[PDB]
């Protein structure tokens, strides 16, 4: 601890340096948002969503995507 | 040989409107006319060849032209204002023009009855049952 | 502020990607329709270029399969105007 | 092409100036310590080259992986640097 | 006093705004009053090209619902 | 037109480049209790043009030196500087290089050749040492210079300098990332061999190794290059970290604001020069391989995690 103190006052870059190294190694693990990154990026519609053959027993979005069934991004909205 | 289809076989009315025009009405077109398109997509995917879905493509085009004829007939002015402002921007970004968008969107809801699709609800995969025969042995697998 | 701004910016990005998602069907048809035209048009000239050549099948898939192999850029614009070919070839690398 | 046009004007403007300059007025080190630093440079430059792709990796659905991978890259190289210090190599 | 360093600066400033205003009006003149389309990705070049074909030869000319 | 847009964006910068030396020889003056050059012309406005004409007229001494390389280095220097101004994202940038920042980084690196080759070509001991010292400091400051940008980009989403105008529509990137601004500013001071970091031509310590033998026209071209750079790097600070206001309707405001911030930060390195003695060679490199590089590496991580744990990944447009 004592060195820590002087280190805070002498060579006070490394201290800050390491501190950040850690804080970046922690915040991700604990964050009400970490999960969103893999979703928000997953959702972005870069590639065309090829349709599916409506063979039968389909709970998928019913034709017009304006139909209720299907995934929603209201989580993205009002985020 | 190559069995490339003939021109008369591939001549059909053209949309030909500035890309900007489309981007402004993109959302609504994704709304009023995705029935045929999705089916066409299904054909063009499972049946790899393009020759095997040409006719569907013709239907694809026919659906939009009238989409435009409706808008031309009703709320043309709004749409005209919205596209002109949208076109000026270099990436034709949607947010620079929201005041013009609101009047265009509200009117066609009022007259055409259509609706601007909420954020999303166009990206979601669709089910369209193309009565065409789900093909097999594609790529002449042999 | 940066967190909120990029989250908004992301919402705008999903909005316009979906805008093309909706419009590509109209373009896909257009592309194919035009693509075939270029192939066919080249067929006409093809049926007029090597006619004299002996043992000259007007045209034949370089391959054996009858599967639809998309047309390379060269094939589409090779016979066509040089500029046309150049445009396609070096027309993106060179900005608008 | 547009860039090519600009650049050749850029060289032309310079070459014009040097020429004017010449035509108008007619009237053994032992950097061993450095050597080491130079090598580290090479190495660090290469890492940076492996860190350049991040701007697109940030988009990876596998965000977590990207984090772990990236974090490791920086950390490992950081360790290399520290060693230099620990072994007093650079000093 | 220090009043005098300003003359020189004025001629620097004026010579650093020209470029930014110039490049940003020789674009809106050549592109028909509409900002030069920035085609970062092909889609955009496609849309741009599509525009060319749609009318005249230049993409800046833009046909509308009345076509 | 495009040609006209090449005159503008070049001449204007060259004329401004000339007026920087003047505003350097007067701002340093008033800080040191002296008027500076006001007697030639009105208030010294004709002073930059005057020595340019003297420099070109005086004999270009060719020491008894590898001629080709000796003459090429100046050419490269100016070529690179003028070139680096092509993709700058003042509104509607001359050329939307999609990976512009990379381009800037690339050309900036090539400049090192000039100093290195110049020293080798000069064939004088002073010059040789100057080159060696220069290459080392230059490249090293490049290593933190590049990492500092990579941290920025990851919060911008792309390498294109045009994106930052949309990233900085609500707040400057100084507020966030100020710790790197400082480290970008100090690195911008090293890469333009300006004062605090000017061991390349210390004059007192070693006598102008870079151009020991260079005089007249060659002296001028690098010379011009350095000062144009002095501006360019300051301008990159004024786009990447201090984001000027921008309005699509009125694109001029950006240029005007860009002007004000560029001139003030250009004024700052003038002010730094008069105010500080010069760092030693060893001290200089220590600061970067020791005082900064560890700072720059760590924050890179923080800027990798920041977006994720804040779900603040930027759009790729
Ligand atoms: C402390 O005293 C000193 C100064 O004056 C205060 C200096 O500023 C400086 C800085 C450099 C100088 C010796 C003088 C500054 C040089 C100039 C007046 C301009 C140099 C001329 C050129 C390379 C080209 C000028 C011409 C053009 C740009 C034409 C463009 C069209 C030093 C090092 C110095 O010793
Ligand atoms: C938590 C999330 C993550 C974020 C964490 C943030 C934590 C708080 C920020 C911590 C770091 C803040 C400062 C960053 C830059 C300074 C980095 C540094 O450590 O300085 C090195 C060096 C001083 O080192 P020295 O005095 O030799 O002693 C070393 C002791 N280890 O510095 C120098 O010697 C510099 C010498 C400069 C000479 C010219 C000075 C010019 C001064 C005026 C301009 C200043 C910059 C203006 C920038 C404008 C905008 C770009
Ligand atoms: C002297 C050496 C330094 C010369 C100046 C610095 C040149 C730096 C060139 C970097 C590479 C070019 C680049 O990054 O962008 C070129 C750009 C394509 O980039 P992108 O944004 O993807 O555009 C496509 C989508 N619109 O659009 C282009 O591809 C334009 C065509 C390529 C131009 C490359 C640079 C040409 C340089 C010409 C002079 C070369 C002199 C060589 C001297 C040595 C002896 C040969």
């Amino acid at each position: 601890s004592a060195f820590l103190k002087n280190a805070w006052a002498k060579e006070p870059v490394l201290v800050v340096s390491f501190s950040v190294w850690g804080l970046a190694i922690i915040m991700p693990m604990i964050s009400p948002y970490t999960k969103y990154a893999s979703m928000i990026n997953k959702a972005t519609p870069y590639n065309y969503p090829v349709p599916v053959r409506d063979d039968g027993n389909m709970p998928d979005v019913p034709s017009h995507p304006q139909d209720p069934l299907g995934p929603s991004l209201d989580w993205l909205k009002n985020l | 040989i190559v069995e490339l289809p003939t021109l008369e076989e591939l001549k059909v009315e053209e949309v030909k409107v500035s890309s900007a025009v489309l981007k402004a009405a993109a959302h609504h077109y994704g709304a009023q006319c995705d029935k045929t398109n999705k089916e066409f997509m299904l054909c063009r995917w499972e049946e790899k060849d393009p020759r095997r879905c040409l006719k569907e493509g013709k239907l694809v085009n026919g659906c939009a032209l009238n989409f435009f004829r409706q808008i031309k007939s009703h709320c043309a002015e709004p749409f005209t204002e919205y596209w002109t402002c949208l076109d000026y921007s270099n990436m034709q970004l949607f947010r620079h023009c929201r005041q013009q968008q609101a009047k265009f969107d509200q009117c066609v809801l009022d007259k055409l009855g259509w609706v601007r699709p909420d954020l999303g609800q166009l990206s979601k995969v669709t089910k369209v049952k193309t009565d065409r025969p789900l093909p097999e042995n594609p790529y002449h697998s042999r | 502020r940066m967190m909120r701004w990029n989250q908004e910016r992301r919402r705008l990005l999903i909005e316009d990607l979906e805008a093309r998602i909706a419009l590509m069907p109209l373009f896909q048809a257009e592309k194919d329709r035009r693509t075939l035209q270029i192939l066919r048009e080249n067929l006409e000239e093809e049926a007029i270029i090597m006619k004299d050549v002996p043992n000259w099948k007007v045209g034949e898939s370089v391959f054996h399969t009858t599967r639809w192999v998309p047309p390379l850029i060269g094939e589409m614009y090779g016979l066509r105007t040089k500029e046309e070919m150049s445009n396609a070839n070096f027309g993106f690398t060179w900005y608008t | 092409m547009n860039l090519y046009t600009v650049i050749f004007i850029n060289i032309l403007l310079s070459l014009t100036l040097i020429l004017v300059a010449f035509w108008l007025p007619q009237m053994l080190p032992f950097s061993m310590k450095f050597f080491l630093v130079a090598i580290t440079f090479l190495l660090f430059d290469l890492e940076i080259a492996l860190l350049l792709p991040l701007p697109w990796a940030i988009q990876t659905i596998k965000t977590s992986t990207m984090m772990i991978m990236a974090f490791i890259l920086v950390t490992i190289l950081s360790l290399g640097l520290a060693y230099e210090w620990t072994q007093k190599g650079l000093e | 006093m220090w009043f005098e360093i300003l003359p020189g600066l004025a001629i620097m400033g004026v010579c650093l705004v020209i470029p930014g205003v110039s490049t940003a009006y020789i674009h809106k003149f050549t592109n028909g009053g509409k900002e030069k389309r920035v085609a970062r990705v092909q889609y955009q070049w496609y849309l741009m090209e599509r525009d060319r074909r749609i009318s005249g030869v230049n993409r800046y000319y833009v046909s509308k619902g009345l076509e | 037109m495009f040609f006209i847009n090449i005159l503008t964006l070049l001449v204007p910068i060259l004329i401004a480049m000339a007026f920087l030396t003047l505003v350097e020889r007067k701002i340093l003056g008033y800080m040191q209790l002296r008027k500076g050059p006001n007697i030639v012309g009105p208030y010294g406005i004709l002073q930059p043009f005057a020595d340019a004409m003297k420099l070109f007229m005086k004999e270009p001494m060719r020491p008894l030196t590898s001629m080709s390389l000796f003459i090429i280095a100046p050419t490269l220097s100016l070529t690179l500087a003028l070139s680096l101004w092509v993709p700058l994202p003042m509104p509607h940038p001359l050329i939307n290089l999609n990976l512009g920042i990379l381009f800037i980084l690339a050309t900036s690196s090539l400049s090192v050749y000039s100093i290195l080759w110049s020293g080798w070509a000069s064939n004088s001991k002073y010059s040789l040492f100057g080159a060696l010292r220069a290459v080392a400091q230059t490249i090293s400051y490049e290593v933190t210079m590049a990492i500092i940008l990579l941290s920025v980009l990851l919060m911008n989403g792309s390498y294109s300098l045009q994106t930052l105008i949309t990233t900085q529509e609500h707040m400057w990137l100084l507020l966030p990332a100020w710790p790197m601004a400082m480290m970008w500013f100090i690195s911008t001071l090293a890469e333009t061999n300006r004062a605090p970091f000017d061991l390349t031509e210390g004059e007192s310590e070693l006598v102008s190794g870079f151009n020991v033998e260079y005089a007249a026209g060659p002296f001028a071209l690098f010379f011009m290059a350095e000062y144009t750079n002095i501006i360019l790097m300051n301008a990159l600070t004024t786009i990447i970290f201090l984001g000027p206001l921008y309005y699509i309707n009125l694109p001029e405001l950006y240029s005007t604001n860009f002007m004000m911030e560029a001139l003030l930060l250009s004024s700052t390195f003038l002010w730094i020069r008069a105010s500080y003695p010069r760092f030693r060679y060893d001290q200089l490199m220590h600061l970067l391989w020791k005082n900064f590089l560890p700072l720059t590496l760590a924050l890179c991580m923080w800027h990798i995690s920041l977006p994720i744990f804040t779900a603040g990944v930027p759009p790729y447009m």
